[PDB]
């Protein structure tokens, strides 16, 4: 609907929003993975002992 | 206080003037780019004079 010089503003807005969403998702996944890893280590110890 | 408004629908409007006013190196429109105006579909159009 718009032309190169005008579209760029909306393009930038959407880019910022979606980048923030991805960053939040990745951080949450990292924390959850750390928790699950701790649980897995405990389970391995339980098996061995 | 009695500006006349006409309903335009089921139509092809006077796109010709601005469509042919394309070789001009300058364009004067802010709501939407003039060039794209002839590659879209509108539910309804209002004209006021």
């Amino acid at each position: 609907r718009l032309d190169p010089p005008e579209a760029e503003v909306q393009i930038d807005r959407l880019i910022t929003g979606r980048l923030q969403s991805l960053q939040t998702y990745v951080t949450q996944q990292l924390i959850r993975a750390a928790e699950i890893r701790a649980s897995a280590n405990l389970a391995a110890t339980k098996m061995s002992e | 206080y009695a500006w006349n408004r006409k309903r335009i629908s089921n139509c092809v409007a006077d796109y010709s003037v601005l469509y042919n006013s394309a070789s001009f190196s300058t364009f004067k429109c802010y709501g939407v780019s003039p060039t794209k105006l002839n590659d879209l579909c509108f539910t309804n159009v209002y004209a006021d004079s």
